[PDB]
RNA sequence: CAUAUCGACCGAGUGGCUUGCUACCUCGAUGUCGGUUCCCUCCAUCCUGCCCGUGCAGAAGCGGGCAAGGGUGAGGUUGUUCGCCUAUUAAAGGAGGUCGUGAGCUGGGUUUAGACCGUCGUGAGACAGGUCGGCUGCUAUCUACUGGGUGUGUGGUGUCUGACAAGAACGACCGUAUAGUACGAGAGGAACUACGGUUGGUGGCCACUGGUGUACCGGUUGUUCGAGAGAGCACGUGCCGGGUAGCCACGCCACACGGGGUAAGAGCUGAACGCAUCUAAGCUCGAAACCCACUUGGAAAAGAGACACCGCCGAGGUCCC
RNA sequence: CGAGAACCGACACAGGUGUCCAUGGCGGCGAAAGCCAAGGCCUGUCGGGAGCAACCAACGUUAGGGAAUUCGGCAAGUUAG
RNA sequence: CAACAGCUGGUUCCAAUCGAAACAUGUCGAAGCAUGACCUCCGCCGAGGUAGUCUGUGAGGUAGAGCGACCGAUUGGUCCUGUCAAACUCCAAACUUACAGACGCCGUUUGACGCGGGGAUUCCGGUGCGCGGGGUAAGCCUGUGUACCAGGAGGGGAACAACCCAGAGAUAGGUUAAGGUCCCCAAGUGUGGAUUAAGUGUAAUCCUCUGAAGGUGGUCUCGAGCCCUAGACAGCCGGGAUGUUGGCUUAGAAGCAGCCAUCAUUUAAAGAGUGCGUAACAGCUCACCGGCCGAGGUUUGAGGCGCCCAAAAUGAUCGGGACUCAAAUCCACCACCGAGACCUGUCCGUACCACUCAUACUGGUAAUCGAGUAGAUUGGCGCUCUAAUUGGAUGGAAGUAGGGGUGAAAACUCCUAUGGACCGAUUAGUGACGAAAAUCCUGGCCAUAGUAGCAGCGAUAGUCGGGUGAGAACCCCGACGGCCUAAUGGAUAAGGGUUCCUCAGCACUGCUGAU
RNA sequence: ACCGACGCGCGAGCGUCCAGUAAGACUCACGGGAAGCCGAUGUUCUGUCGUACGUUUUGAAAAACGAGCCAGGGAGUGUGU
């Protein structure tokens, strides 16, 4: 924290597992939410979460604003609608100031060339429109989930759309 | 005193378009005096009017020192300083249509005869859809100290 | 931070004349007027006095000391001249005079009696031409059809008995504020041919503002000027020299800030001050008192100050300033601001010191 | 019981007091740290004024709004900044001005040359270890400001006017009456208003107390003038005792209210929207803040002022004493 | 001449530079201070004016408090034969 | 000894043509060189050449995309389902690129393309844009393509290397570009329409112009849902039945925590109750019922202009004044202003053509010539003395000062004053042969200034008369007052060297004056 | 150019004909007139543009370096290859 030279994404590739250790766990709970198995997808009642922005967000981002947005979902009597989906995944892996590589802003360091940032957390990105996590059932109340997301969005850096049904 | 050429109301009136040719015409030689400063309008108010202007509270006086630069409290030199402007008074004629412009302050006129109205900068202020509260002249220069 | 010092008096000059000149006076109604709204004669140092406390809510309503202070030595003083002033935009002009076949005889000294024959000063007021009235029809005709301002009249303080002073007579002319104008105007022309004391416009427990050139040195440093922190100890040993004054783009500094110059000398009125009495040198006493002709009531015995003895018409200014010191020129006034209401046309004066100034 | 109060995650900003970056500026040199002294400012308000809310009985608070008029210190350790500690206090806020301030001071620390100790090194010698000692240049040309004059522009004496300018000229506290009252089971325990006083600041003054007082008077040691008397010297009084005037503070005097307009806020009448509504027009109140009041300056305010009288062959003024 | 102008120091330079007079008087322990002889001098060579301000250099005295000052009692004072 | 330096500084006349490199390889090399790239000059060669486009024949794996195509990541479920890749690829651009033909343009008197040779400069770069890699970021570091600054004027942008217009011979008239037309300031207080009330804004780009995830039934415009003449809103006005507090539960649970039930009655109608509320009641509300005129109502999303989330240090700001049916903003539109650009007259230079011995004339062509740092090339030097040829000067030489003319320029020349005897030109020689700047050398001179010092030292020293004199505060006499006491007294060493004495003096010296 | 004529365009409006339908910089002639009357130097006012010069530098008005002013002096030469 805070995050600002995190997401924007001013680089390029990797994630790669060969290269890079040391990643930190995600502190991201699952990614499936809700009862699975069945098929939520038979529902009236429809979905949320479009990002309206660029991208990166952390898994700091993502895992507290998303349950968050579970634990308002809860209303829905514990096991007893909806699944929650999460779309992308905190693959992505960012570095920061390790004073070796160059000089000035992060991924750059001291010296030229060097250090690249030290692994220190991921974050998944997204375009200016794709759906964060979605998923709902019929319409159990007004729409407490989309009373979800209200507070899901709220802790993103992208000013998120609702988006009907 | 001093001789008129066109002497100008202004009551409601919008005091830089009034002044934005009484300094043009000052320019080209013309004399002459408005007076009713005292009664003579701006638009947009009783705020940022009252400040960014010559209160006592807009602190335009008092600002400063041995810098200045001071600024004025009457409604003559209010918006003769508006006049000023509009004109390039340090130099040449600048600095002589200038000297022979003088805004009086005035009730009614305090020259005999009433004075023109300029090309359309009048208030129009009656059942003022388009206007909304804007008041100077006096009022301005009475919060501050006369 | 606070700043040192006030603003207020300024520049901070050495004073022009050594004679108060009032800046402002009371306006007035239900007046005479005066003339003489200031009135005033010189100091001569003073002692304390016990009085019986005034007319409070308070509880003390017995003996207290206050300095009855600077015992003032006034008057008589004679206004020769009201003069009128009349019409603007400008300012202020004179009109005519008046007269007075009177003339002290002593006011040729910064007066009349110059010689008949052009100086290359400047002559002083003097005069034998004469024309009472004339002087009385223009300021008449100049009423009815042009203006008017306040009229003053001339004034001039005899030193008929003061410790070392002479004909000379520095006076400077007092404004009347009577009804409304020509009521007035009347009035000064009657206090014209004639002369006046402090039992005029005065009284005891009325509070007026008085003024005088402070007494004091040339100039000096910081410190004892508006007051500025010596040291530190470094160019301690040399005088007290504030930071620099001012750094930027003018390289001079207007500054209202810190700097040597004039000190002493003045010019500034002091605000409700009390007249506790107003008194005399004859004897009078409600009782037997002392005979063979005794003194004035309070002057030290010793003399007082450098300049001694009292024995005529006097004033006592509470809590002396007195804006000035020893053997100057006060001027009185009425007191134009006014705070707490007036007290009587006496005090009880119940004892006052009398001993040598020094032991 | 989200929203008296506390308030995460995430998101958007503002400031330019810290730190970092720039390696962009200066190596024919922009004097260091800390302190001091002296001026100005910032908020985003610590106290004081006027307000709103309360998990507001009261009292004491907590939080918020307007608001910068005034106020907001003394000491012990340490070079310290910082910070720790003590007793006071209404409170003893923080930050910027070349980490404000060395052609102002100081020189205790860093960081010259001397030396010791520890550690390291074969050694010279070293240390982002410790320690003792260790220098502070210049006559101000310009500009800036504080004060003072001479001129120019728009006869003289005396008295005024007031465009503008400065102020914190006042800030705050304790106590008594109210009242052992209201409120409260009780414990406890207010207020309006009226008074007395203290503290901090400001101006002035010396009768009083106090300081000085190499004016003066006395006592007395040494020595020289033979003694006596009367004197010199002993830094510019030998020392001691007393002390006038004056100058001073540790001494004394004086330093409002009130009115007008507002902010937050409390309301009135009142529509848009037949009702409701403090607001949209209108209006009544309402802050230590704003204006006035009050003190000070101020005819060079170029619209360069007014009035009265005297005067142009003498009014006045300069020199002189 | 032998030196606050005859020497060295660029100078009529507040610096530096050896010897003998150490028995002139009072003083006192004294070749000490202070004062005074003999002898030398007014050439440690620019003057005149203002109670002569601010500010600076040397210095005297300061009530009550008494190191609170400051890195530190630096400076001054105290004591004194 | 004029040491050497790869390091700093300096290197003096005019003009014309061309016109860089701030990169590559090697280097005890990175503050330097060499060799290439690149600039210029000369000679040669001889007919093609290729900066643009089109088509043809080839090269390619970046963008994107995808992975029931490899590969390696990455969810869940009982085949469905959820995600990714600089070092993945079943796919796949734009685009860059080899070669050829075509058109264009260019070249054969301006000889291209190319070959050989002489001379360099240069190897600290920078910015914008696009694509980048690193870094939190940077007026950051480091690549790449390109245009610009460097070395590029002029117009605009408030100012301002690289942002916009624009690439510049002189002079002249004209029309535009960017930008601008209320004033300052040339040209509009332009037209049709709408928004905005915040002085929002009057700010293209950017270190620079902030503003992200405070408020407004002021007003205008646009959209969506629901309700209405079976009469809405107000929609507005008024009212908010009995068993019964339904059963259970619970401390309570009375329509409204929760579970179960949801009947019946009296009704015009009224749920075993829609929400608020109470501890539970109460109370408000709907839901529900009655009345009332007549036409729209209500809910909500968005935008325009205005109005009253968002904290900083000397005096606030769009360049300023100031502006609100605008001088703001958006959509359209009309007329103007405004560069050295573009057009146009004359002239100049340069290149080329014709004629010519000629680079002298004359005529001709330039839409396809005219900016320029380093640098290359070319037309227009100065000094001494010697010699040959040949001139000037007392009717005034050289030199100097000030001024006129020529030359790109080094420099040449004339006029006036001064000066008062020497001075050139051409050609061939000769050699102690060379400005604005170098903390440059030498001399002279202004400001500083009638300013600082001529006070400070334990030695604070004079004053009144008089003498002499052209002149007297300080030369001498007297008096009075002081200073020095191991020295300011006496005698001497060294060292000085005539400073000693007398007379005459005052231009010099004496911290003022001086007899 | 209008107008009018003809022909087009959803329309604003356009095409064709009428139609390339006085004035116009310079220069000259006649007549009349001017002699400070027509045609540089000093200083100053107005308009446009404009923060020296040289050097260092990617970038200089520069808070980067140099000079107080003026005169005179002051830097590519010789031999050998």
């Amino acid at each position: 924290r805070p995050a600002r030279c995190y997401r924007y994404q001013k680089n390029k590739p990797y994630p790669k597992s060969r290269y890079n250790r040391a990643v930190p766990d995600s502190k991201i709970r699952i990614y499936d939410l809700g009862k699975k198995k069945a098929t939520v997808d038979e529902f009236p009642l429809c979905v949320h979460l479009v990002s309206n922005e660029l991208e990166q967000l952390s898994s700091e981002a993502l895992e507290a604003a998303r349950i968050c947005a579970n634990k308002y979902m809860t209303t829905v009597s514990g096991r007893d609608a909806f699944h929650l989906r999460v779309r992308v995944h905190p693959f992505h892996v960012l570095r920061i100031n390790k004073m070796l590589s160059c000089a000035g802003a992060d991924r750059l360091q001291q010296g030229m060339r060097g250090a690249w940032g030290k692994p220190h957390g991921l974050a998944a990105r997204v375009d200016i429109g794709q759906i964060i996590f979605s998923v709902r059932t019929k319409d159990s109340n007004k729409d407490v989930v989309v009373e979800g997301l209200r507070r899901a969005r709220y802790k993103f850096p992208g000013q998120q759309k609702i988006i009907l049904s | 005193s001093v001789e008129p050429v066109v002497v100008i109301d202004g009551k409601g009136h919008l005091v830089g378009r009034l002044a934005s040719v009484v300094a043009k015409q000052l320019l080209n030689g013309q004399k002459i005096v408005v007076v009713r400063a005292e009664e003579l309008n701006i638009s947009g108010e009783f705020f940022r009017n009252k400040l960014k202007y010559h209160d006592f509270l807009r602190k335009a006086t008092a600002f400063n020192k041995t810098r200045g630069p001071f600024h004025f409290r009457a409604p003559s030199r209010i918006f003769y300083k508006a006049l000023r402007g509009m004109v390039s008074h340090k130099t040449a004629r600048g600095k002589a249509a200038l000297e022979r412009l003088k805004v009086f302050e005035g009730i009614p006129p305090p020259y005999d005869k009433k004075k023109r109205v300029v090309v359309p900068q009048a208030l129009r202020v009656l059942r003022l859809k388009p206007g909304r509260k804007y008041t100077t002249l006096g009022k301005l220069s009475t919060s501050v100290g006369w | 931070a606070p700043r040192h010092g006030h603003l207020g008096f300024l520049p901070r000059k050495r004073a022009a004349s050594i004679r108060a000149r009032v800046k402002a006076f009371p306006k007035d109604d239900r007046s005479k007027p005066v003339a003489l709204t200031s009135f005033l004669g010189y100091k001569a140092g003073m002692t304390t006095i016990v009085r019986d406390l005034d007319r409070p809510g308070s509880k003390f309503h017995k003996r207290e000391v206050v300095e009855a202070v600077t015992v003032v030595d006034t008057p008589p003083v004679v206004v020769v001249g009201v003069v009128g002033y009349v019409e603007t935009p400008r300012g202020l002009r004179s009109l005519t005079t008046v007269w007075a076949e009177h003339l002290s005889d002593e006011v040729k000294r910064r007066f009349y009696k110059n010689w008949y024959k052009s100086k290359k000063k400047a002559f002083t007021k003097y005069s034998a031409k004469y024309a009472q009235d004339g002087a009385g029809i223009e300021r008449e005709l100049a009423r009815i059809k042009k203006y008017a301002s306040v009229v003053r009249v001339l004034v001039h303080t005899q030193i008929r008995k003061t410790p070392l002073a002479q004909k000379k007579a520095h006076l400077a002319e007092i404004q009347l504020n009577g009804g409304s104008i020509s009521e007035k105007v009347d009035w000064a022309r009657e206090h014209f041919e004639k002369t006046v004391a402090v039992d005029s416009v005065f009284e005891q427990n009325e509070m007026i503002d008085a003024i005088a050139v402070t007494k004091g040195h040339g100039f000096e440093g910081v410190t004892h000027r508006w007051g500025t922190k010596k040291l530190p100890r470094k160019t301690h040993r040399g005088l007290r020299k504030v930071a620099c004054i001012g750094a930027w783009h003018p390289a001079h500094v207007m500054w209202s800030v810190a700097r040597a110059g004039q000190r002493g000398y003045h010019s500034r009125t002091s605000i409700n001050h009390k007249i506790y009495r107003v008194g005399k040198g004859d004897d009078e006493a409600n009782g037997a008192t002392s005979f063979d002709r005794t003194k004035k009531t309070i002057t030290p015995m010793g003399g007082f100050v450098h300049y001694g003895e009292i024995k005529n018409d006097f004033i006592m200014v509470k809590g002396c300033i007195p804006g000035n010191r020893k053997r100057i020129v006060t001027l009185r006034k009425s007191l134009y601001t006014n705070t707490s209401r007036k007290a009587l046309e006496e005090v009880s004066l119940k004892w006052i010191d009398t001993a040598s100034k020094f032991g």
